[PDB]
């Protein structure tokens, strides 16, 4: 419960978010894993790339093999039938026939191979680098585990690959305000400390970026710099100090 | 190749012309000084849309980089050379019929155009929609804060190590002969070569499975209390029931895989 | 077409692939870069660059009070790269060369098709005429390793050129996921300095 | 025509390599771009601060 703590004070989101919900996050999370089986278990079709991988690996192996009933120039393909038929003084030009049409056909094959395997290592070092990074910590590299803001990732087997499930974490319901980027009380500027100013028509508040929580504009909120001329889309309201009615009492 | 009257000018002495990588194009006639072009005769690949033949059974040909008044010519099916036929951007497109409607990807063919099965039904050649447009209302002064969240989980699938496979080019050259084994040596290294560019194959996918896994240091144990606070773990975890450590979700992948 | 060497055309029209690079670039502006990750969430600009002064250790009250400074400054920057664009065709040095080396690939390919590679002649219809069809199939027969060869050497080029050019498509969709649907903290990836 | 065809799949294999090439074109020019769900629509009023 403090290990997910911890990975939501990674994206702008402060720590009361998680543990005021905790109810609601767990079952998201369950249902979220109930998914996966019913998606993986109905439809083949998500394994594609560990698939092709098998495929293009069998059908070079079945061009090779069918490759040694050609004849490549000369009058057989059986290397004991031409030294049967043909004397060894002239045997020797037709088995060189069949010297050069199968070297060639190894050569292709093997240049074939080595192309092929440089793929696998540019994907190997790509997987390397996403449990180095991805499961060992957490990434603020956007857009690499998975569409949106990231939480966490757990690491699963398979035969010749690897599977990931990313944990990320989207926004659902957005609302219409009304902002304005300073706030002027006594002819300075009251720039916030960590947030936007909003107002829904009537009092102005103080919010994070990423979630609705606004609060009453206090001075441990913001940070005062410059007069209340410079800064264009300027705004006034009242900020409120606590020391004046905690020292009153 | 197809004759055509042309206007180029040739010169007086000037009997044929070329073009910049050394091909023929302008002949001028013998008797007549007129001036004749060469242009090659239509050719092209031939391809099929088709849906799943679970579903229908019907096709569709297309006639590639070909105007569409050189097809019925060929040289398959009589019938599959009419019935609407229509000219698109990339070749010519026989057995389907134009919309003027706009829908995502199914098939492609080429410079825009998508077929797909669409109902009474028949096949036919849209031009695809790049998704559903949208228009924020921006302005100087407005905001958009979210107040409710969702968890999502995806899921990427990677490749890490393919088969590991030697060839031994003795044997498959010249399988147990004497002159073939005599010959084949004459030749040089070539045979030497090729056993040690497989075997730095077959070492390297070794090393794959060695940098993607290998970084724990030691091997953990699962704690027996499974009280995570609400979360459930067990898909994920080893199950005791196999006597392999293979998790759940991992038995539905080994058994998706042929 | 003179000899085979089709050419298929893309699949996505450059008319509407300006539709992709006028809809990252209109989701930059306003929505700033939560439509990356959810669903685009409007920000005035002046506010979306104060959020970008705001991960380089620069307090907030840079910006606001120097707003006409920096829009002139960054006005007159695009105009730099108007001019320099314009004057000199230098500048395009890297998509040329995809193109230039492509066209040698084709036109060494065709050249090699009047070469005799071993036989008598080059020319698949006089050599069937001159020479009896008995005899011919010897010198035809040279007329094919020296033209079959021709065509998996110029294979294997492409099969290599093919894979730098994938290994340069994976860093630019790199670059379109980090370096514009959000902002990037490596140094030295997008630009020489504080990004 | 006939002398080509009993070299074997040499041809074959070739047509197979280079279509390999040209879908992988289409998949590179995809990722790049095609990163957005929605086209977006640019606003009349152009003041950009
Ligand atoms: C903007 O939000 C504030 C904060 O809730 C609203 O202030 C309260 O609104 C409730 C609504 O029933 C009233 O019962 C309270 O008396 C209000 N507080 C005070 C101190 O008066 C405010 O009404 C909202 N304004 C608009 C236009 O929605
Ligand atoms: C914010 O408050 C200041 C302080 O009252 C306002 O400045 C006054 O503006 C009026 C007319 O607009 C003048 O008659 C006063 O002399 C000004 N007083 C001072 C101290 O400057 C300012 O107009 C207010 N701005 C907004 C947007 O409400
Ligand atoms: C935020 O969204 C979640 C789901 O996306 C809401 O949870 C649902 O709430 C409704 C009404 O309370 C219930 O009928 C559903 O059973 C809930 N779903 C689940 C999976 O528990 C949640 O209520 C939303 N937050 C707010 C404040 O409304
Ligand atoms: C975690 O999820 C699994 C999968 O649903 C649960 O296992 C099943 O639980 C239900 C009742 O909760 C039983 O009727 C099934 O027989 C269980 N499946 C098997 C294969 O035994 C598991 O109980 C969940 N974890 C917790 C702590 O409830
Ligand atoms: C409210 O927001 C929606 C989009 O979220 C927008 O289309 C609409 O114009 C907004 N209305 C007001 C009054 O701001
Ligand atoms: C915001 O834009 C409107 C559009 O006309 C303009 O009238 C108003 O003065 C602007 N306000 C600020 C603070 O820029
Ligand atoms: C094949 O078609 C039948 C009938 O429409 C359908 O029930 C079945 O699911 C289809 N199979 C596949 C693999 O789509
Ligand atoms: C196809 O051929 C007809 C007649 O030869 C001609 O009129 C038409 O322009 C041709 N199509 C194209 C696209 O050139
Ligand atoms: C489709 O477009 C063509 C050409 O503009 C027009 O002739 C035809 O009537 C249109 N059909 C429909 C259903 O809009």
């Amino acid at each position: 419960a403090m290990q997910m703590a911890y990975r939501f004070n990674g994206i702008g989101v402060t720590q009361n978010v998680l543990y005021e919900n905790q109810k609601l996050i767990a079952n998201q999370f369950n249902s979220a894993i109930g998914k996966i089986q019913d998606s993986l278990s109905s439809t083949a079709s998500a394994l594609g790339k560990l698939q092709d991988v098998v495929n293009q690996n069998a059908q070079a192996l079945n061009t090779l093999v069918k490759q040694l009933s050609s004849n490549f120039g000369a009058i057989s393909s059986v290397l004991n039938d031409i030294l049967s038929r043909l004397d060894p003084p002239e045997a020797e030009v037709q088995i060189d026939r069949l010297i050069t049409g199968r070297l060639q056909s190894l050569q292709t094959y093997v240049t074939q191979q080595l192309i092929r395997a440089a793929e696998i290592r540019a994907s190997a070092n790509l997987a390397a680098t996403k449990m180095s990074e991805c499961v060992l910590g957490q990434s603020k590299r956007v857009d690499f585990c998975g569409k949106g803001y990231h939480l966490m990732s757990f690491p699963q087997s398979a035969p010749h690959g690897v599977v990931f499930l990313h944990v990320t974490y989207v926004p659902a319901q957005e609302k219409n305000f009304t902002t304005a980027p300073a706030i002027c009380h006594d002819g300075k500027a009251h720039f916030p400390r960590e947030g936007v100013f909003v107002s829904n028509g009537t009092h102005w508040f103080v919010t994070q970026r990423n979630f609705y929580e606004p609060q009453i504009i206090t001075t441990d909120n913001t940070f005062v710099s410059g007069n209340c001329d410079v800064v264009i889309g300027i705004v006034n309201n009242t900020v409120y100090d606590p020391l004046q009615p905690e020292l009153d009492s | 190749g197809v004759l055509t009257e042309s206007n180029k000018k040739f010169l007086p002495f000037q009997q044929f012309g070329r073009d910049i990588a050394d091909t023929t194009d302008a002949v001028r006639d013998p008797q007549t000084l007129e001036i004749l072009d060469i242009t090659p005769c239509s050719f092209g690949g031939v391809s099929v849309i088709t849906p799943g033949t679970n579903t229908s059974n019907e096709v569709a040909v297309l006639y590639q980089d070909v105007n569409c008044t050189e097809v019925f010519v060929a040289i398959w099916r009589v019938y599959s050379t009419g019935s609407n036929v229509f000219q698109t951007r990339a070749g010519c497109l026989i057995g389907a019929e134009h919309v003027n409607n706009s829908y995502e990807c199914d098939i492609p063919i080429g410079a825009g155009i998508c077929a797909s099965y669409q109902t009474s039904q028949s096949i036919i050649a849209y031009t695809m929609s790049l998704g559903a447009e949208n228009s924020v209302a921006y302005s100087n002064n407005s905001i958009a804060i979210p107040t409710n969240f969702t968890i999502s989980v995806t899921t990427e699938i990677l490749p890490v190590s393919m088969t590991k496979t030697s060839v031994d080019c003795t044997m498959y050259i010249c399988g147990d002969s004497t002159e073939c084994s005599n010959l084949l040596l004459q030749y040089g290294s070539f045979c030497t070569q090729l056993n040690r560019a497989l075997t730095g194959i077959a070492v390297e996918q070794d090393k794959n499975t060695q940098e993607v896994f290998a970084q724990v240091k030691q091997i953990y144990k699962t704690p027996p209390i499974k009280d995570f606070g609400g979360f459930n773990f067990s898909q994920i975890l080893p199950d005791p029931s196999k006597p392999s450590k293979r998790s759940f979700i991992e038995d539905l992948l080994f058994n998706k895989v042929t | 077409k003179f000899n085979g060497l089709t050419v298929l055309p893309p699949l996505l029209t450059d008319e509407m692939i300006a539709q992709y690079t006028s809809a990252l670039l209109a989701g930059t502006i306003t929505s700033g870069w939560t439509f990356g990750a959810g669903a685009a969430l409007q920000i005035p600009f002046a506010m979306q660059m104060a959020y970008r002064f705001n991960g380089i250790g620069v307090t907030q009250n840079v910006l606001y009070e120097n707003q006409k400074l920096i829009a002139n400054q960054f006005n007159s920057a695009i105009g730099k790269i108007q001019d320099s664009l314009s004057s000199t065709a230098s500048a395009l040095g890297k998509l040329q060369d995809v193109v230039n080396q492509n066209a040698q690939a084709l036109n060494t390919l065709v050249k090699q098709l009047s070469s005799n590679f071993g036989a008598i002649s080059s020319v698949l219809n006089d050599i069937l005429s001159r020479l009896d069809p008995p005899e011919a199939e010897v010198q035809i027969d040279r007329l094919i390793t020296g033209r079959l060869q021709s065509l998996q050497t110029y294979v294997t080029q492409q099969l290599i050129r093919a894979a730098e050019i994938r290994a340069s498509a994976n860093l630019a969709a790199t670059k379109m996921s980090e370096c514009v649907l959000g902002q990037s903290k490596r140094v030295d990836f997008c630009g020489k300095g504080y990004h």
